[PDB]
C-alpha cells in the first residue's frame, strides 16, 4: 500500500507522492521578537522631582494665598 | 533465512482477509504472532484478495475458510489422529478450499481439537463463538472429569 492511499493520478513512480502536510509557508514566518523591549520613555529623574518641587513651590504659595483669603 | 521468512509471511498475509478484529482467535494466532515477530512490517499486495465461502462443519467448528492459509494441518489431523477422513484440500492453486466436499458435519468426536491444531482463526469453536478474547481468559491448569481418561 502507501501508493493507494496517496494517489496523485499519474506520477509514474512511488516517489512524487502528494505529501501535503502542515509547515511554515515558503520563506518562513516573520522575524519574531523575543527580547525585552520595555520603553523607558517616561519622565526622567528630573522633570519628576522638578514637577513635584515646582508644584510644591507654586502650590504651597497658593495654599498661603488661600490662607490669607480665608483669614 | 530471515528474508525467506519475510517472503513467505507476505504470501500468507497476501490473499488472507483482514478478519483479525472479527477473528475469534485474534490474540492467539500463529499468523499474527509470526507476522509481528518474523514477517515484514508492511505488505505490498494491493489487489483483490481471494475469498472463500464458509463451509458448514457442524455445531462445534465455526469455519471461515477465507482466513484459512491452506497449510493442510487440519486435513492431516482428521485423516490421521481423528482418523475419520472427512476434511479435504479440494481444488488447486489459490482456489484451494479446506473442508468436506459435500456438506458433512464432522461426525467424529475428537475433531474439536482441529481449532487448537489450526494455526489460523478459520477453524474456531462455534460454542466459543466470540464470547471472549485470548487475553481476557484467566487460565487454570485443571483436569477433566467427563470421561475416565482424565
Ligand atoms: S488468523 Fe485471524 S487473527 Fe490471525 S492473522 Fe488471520 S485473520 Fe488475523
Ligand atoms: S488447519 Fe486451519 S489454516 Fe491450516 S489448512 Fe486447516 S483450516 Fe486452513
Amino acid at each position: 500500500t502507501e501508493a493507494m492511499i496517496r494517489n496523485k493520478p499519474g506520477m509514474a513512480s512511488v516517489k512524487d507522492m502528494p505529501l501535503l502536510q502542515d509547515g511554515p509557508p515558503p520563506g518562513g514566518f516573520a522575524p519574531v521578537r523575543y527580547a525585552r523591549r520595555i520603553s523607558n520613555t517616561g519622565p526622567s529623574a528630573m522633570a519628576m522631582f522638578l514637577a513635584v518641587s515646582g508644584a510644591f513651590a507654586w502650590g504651597m504659595y497658593q495654599v498661603g494665598q488661600g490662607n490669607k483669603i480665608r483669614r | 533465512a530471515k528474508k525467506a521468512r519475510e517472503g513467505v509471511m507476505e504470501f500468507l498475509l497476501m490473499n488472507h482477509p483482514l478478519d483479525c478484529p472479527i477473528c475469534d482467535q485474534g490474540g492467539e494466532c500463529d499468523l499474527q504472532d509470526q507476522s509481528m515477530a518474523f514477517g515484514s512490517d508492511r505488505g505490498r499486495f494491493t489487489e483483490m484478495k481471494r475469498s472463500v465461502v464458509d463451509k458448514n462443519l457442524g455445531p462445534l467448528v465455526k469455519t471461515v475458510m477465507t482466513r484459512c492459509i491452506q497449510c493442510t494441518r487440519c486435513v492431516r489431523f482428521a485423516s490421521e489422529v481423528a482418523g475419520v477422513q472427512d476434511l479435504g484440500i479440494l481444488g488447486r492453486g489459490s482456489g484451494e478450499e479446506i473442508g468436506t466436499y459435500v456438506e458433512k458435519l464432522m461426525t467424529s468426536e475428537l475433531s474439536g481439537n482441529v481449532i487448537d491444531i489450526c494455526p489460523v482463526g478459520a477453524l474456531t469453536s462455534k460454542p466459543f463463538a466470540f464470547k471472549a478474547r485470548n487475553w481476557e481468559l484467566k487460565a487454570t491448569e485443571t483436569i477433566d472429569v467427563s470421561d475416565a481418561v482424565g
